[PDB]
């Protein structure tokens, strides 16, 4: 019978793939040290202050 | 003189994603292909790593189709004969109950819809308690990362019923309602945070949530041809219907069309795994038979059986019937008995519970006069 040409439209209606709500990343304690570049094997040491029994 | 036929209420079709997408007529095939956006991944290296290369990730956007699939009518044909004289107002005795017809036909549409999606495993609703089971209903949902807005629930009478009975809901101390909406009324509005829709559309004892993007309704209400005497654009349910009457001369009777193009879509993951909606089925532990040890008509006399849950749910079409003495009555697989000889007969009916196990059992007694 009638044969048409016609297009493929593609819709995007709204539909989107599922993810993740971040929120770790603003609870952990984020860069109390910065001067990484400076020291050897890249690592910085924190010393802890001591203390003494009696 | 005002009695009328007691029919269902219609709820569902306006909680339902209706026409997101609507030019069909320009797609071959009749099917719109949706673009999901896509996603990517990132990679971890080694600082000062001599392996100075990078491993590059991809950029895929998956798609599906939505299509025109169905179409759904009410025709009717009456004669002449009967149009002058039998019905005294058209737009109450014809076209009304025709409209409500096509009405109940998208309801029960959009319901087969919702019941028939590829659910993964069912949440079982204990009736002594039943707000865990809406609590992991809404935990499901959420590992699949669902937004928690533009959420829908719909229960059944059974589930109503039972949420209305939970001492959770009952007991003012026990919900902090001092006014016992469940008691003064039967109604549990709120619930996990999701309002509670009774419907009878769906199963009696199953409830169902979804996201609104979760099932998709496409409608295309027929144009009219110009090759038709009549034509009306009657709305149902917020969705426009065709009407199309033809005075057909060949056995000179017209006849009426009430039409519309209906489609739908469960909108599955990119995996191919249904995360985006949940079903709970209310549990059962025992059955019984309504009318108890009855007696026939006749010898010959016919009784429809009707087995009960505890729950109140009619489980006759889910239950496996069996006669103890067919020489004097048998009882189909639809509940129904016969009688063939007079005299005592024991009837038990099997209904395997929806969580497995050993079926429940109910035994009644029959007796053909």
């Amino acid at each position: 019978a009638h044969i048409f040409v016609k297009p493929e439209l593609v819709a995007e209606i709204g539909v989107k793939q599922l993810q993740r709500e971040i929120v770790l990343p603003g609870l952990v304690w984020t860069n109390p040290l910065t001067d990484f570049g400076g020291s050897k094997n890249d690592t910085i040491t924190v010393r802890v202050p001591a203390i003494t029994t009696a | 003189i005002g009695v009328k036929q007691l029919q269902r209420e219609i709820v569902l079709p306006g909680l339902v994603w209706t026409n997101p997408l609507t030019d069909f007529g320009g797609s071959k095939n009749d099917t719109i292909t949706v673009r999901v956006p896509a996603i990517t991944t990132a990679n971890r290296r080694d600082l000062r790593d001599p392996d100075r290369t990078v491993i590059a990730s991809e950029l895929v956007e998956h798609s599906f189709g939505v299509t025109l699939d169905k179409h759904v009518y009410a025709a009717l044909k009456f004669t002449d004969e009967q149009r002058t004289l039998d019905i005294r107002d058209y737009t109450k005795q014809v076209l009304m109950p025709q409209v409500s017809a096509v009405a109940y036909e998208l309801e029960d549409y959009i319901a087969e819809l919702i019941e028939g999606a590829p659910y993964e495993e069912t949440i079982l609703i204990d009736p002594a308690d039943t707000v865990p089971a809406f609590i992991t209903a809404d935990q499901r949902m959420g590992e699949a990362n669902v937004p928690t807005d533009s959420r829908r629930l719909v229960v059944g009478s059974a589930v109503a019923a039972a949420l209305a009975k939970d001492k959770q809901f009952r007991h003012a101390d026990w919900s902090g309602d001092q006014a016992n909406a469940a008691l003064r009324e039967a109604h549990v509005g709120r619930l996990a945070g999701m309002n509670v829709i009774r419907s009878n559309a769906i199963a009696p004892d199953k409830a169902y949530l979804w996201h609104r993007t979760a099932f998709i309704l496409a409608y295309r209400t027929p144009v009219v041809p110009e090759g038709a005497k009549a034509g009306a654009s009657f709305s149902a349910n917020g969705v426009a219907l065709r009407w199309l009457a033809d005075y057909d001369y060949s056995q000179l009777g017209d006849r009426t069309l009430l039409d519309v193009f209906t489609g739908r879509k469960v909108v599955t993951e990119v995996d191919g795994s249904f995360v985006r909606a949940v079903e709970l089925q209310l549990q059962a532990s025992s059955i019984t038979i309504v009318g108890g040890a009855f007696a026939l008509a006749t010898t010959t006399g016919t009784k429809q059986l009707k087995v009960r849950d505890d729950n109140g749910t009619d489980v006759t079409a889910r239950c496996t019937f069996a006669s103890s003495a067919g020489t004097k009555a048998t009882v189909s697989a639809a509940g129904l008995v016969t009688g063939v000889a007079a005299g005592t007969a024991d009837i038990t009916a099997s209904y395997v519970p929806p969580q497995g196990g050993t079926a429940k059992t109910a035994t009644v007694t029959v007796t053909v006069p």
